[PDB]
């Protein structure tokens, strides 16, 4: 069920923040354990800051924290050129159950257009569950982050789910769940945008998984 | 549409 793939995303979900070395940490977004001490998590978090590899990267798991220096994690993207949404190892981070089965593959992202969906996230760690209106999927969509001067950039990445829905900041990182039942509610990607009553996320596959 |  929706409620029982949002049980298994909600336990993988941590907090990921970032930080000068001995400054504050400033909590950011989600960002979801897949596998042994991969995460996915959008590289906006941390990609367009000066000096992004001299700060320290910070996992909140239940109150627990795990830090590392940002050029001791390994990034690996998911598919060929900009897609935000990366593959993190934290050689920190305890061990995620193995959640990647539960991906939608490529081959069913038919199966999942023109229904409901379900935004399972949190805001700094408290789990919400936020309805998305019938799917579409957008083979380019467009959005704009705000860094932390106040300054704007645009962002493009391809294949992107959208929904009508109402999200708020620190949402990102969280999982877009199907209510298809009969591709088992499949995880379908990332949250990486929200704005005009209209959310976004990134096609995330079992397939991409393959590049570890 | 913005970053969240
Ligand atoms: C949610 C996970 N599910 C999983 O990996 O299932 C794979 C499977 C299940 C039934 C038949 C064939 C394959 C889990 O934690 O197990």
């Amino acid at each position: 069920s929706t409620l029982e793939i949002a049980g298994l995303v909600r336990k993988n979900l941590v907090q990921f923040g970032v930080g000068e070395k001995n400054g504050s940490v400033r909590w950011v977004m989600n960002a979801l354990g897949v596998k042994d001490d991969w995460l996915l998590v959008p590289s906006h978090a941390y990609k367009f800051e000066k000096d992004y590899e001299m700060m320290e990267f910070y996992f909140n798991r239940g109150g627990t924290y795990y830090s590392i220096s940002a050029g001791n994690v390994v990034i690996q993207s998911l598919d060929v050129g900009f897609q935000d949404v990366v593959l993190m190892k934290v050689p920190t981070i305890p061990k995620f159950r193995d959640i990647t089965q539960h991906f939608i593959k490529k081959g069913d992202v038919p199966r999942a257009l023109n229904r409901l969906a379900t935004l399972v996230t949190t805001v700094n760690g408290t789990p919400m569950l936020i309805s998305e209106g019938p799917l579409k999927m957008e083979e380019k969509a467009t959005y704009v982050h705000k860094k932390n001067d106040g300054t704007t950039v645009d962002l493009t990445v391809d294949q992107a789910w959208r929904g009508k829905g109402e999200g708020l900041p620190g949402m990102c990182g969280g999982a877009l769940v199907s209510s298809n039942q009969s591709i088992q509610n499949a995880i379908l990607g990332i949250h990486v945008a929200g704005g005009n009553s209209i959310l976004v996320a990134k096609l995330v596959t079992q397939e991409m998984f393959q590049n570890i | 549409l913005f970053f969240e």
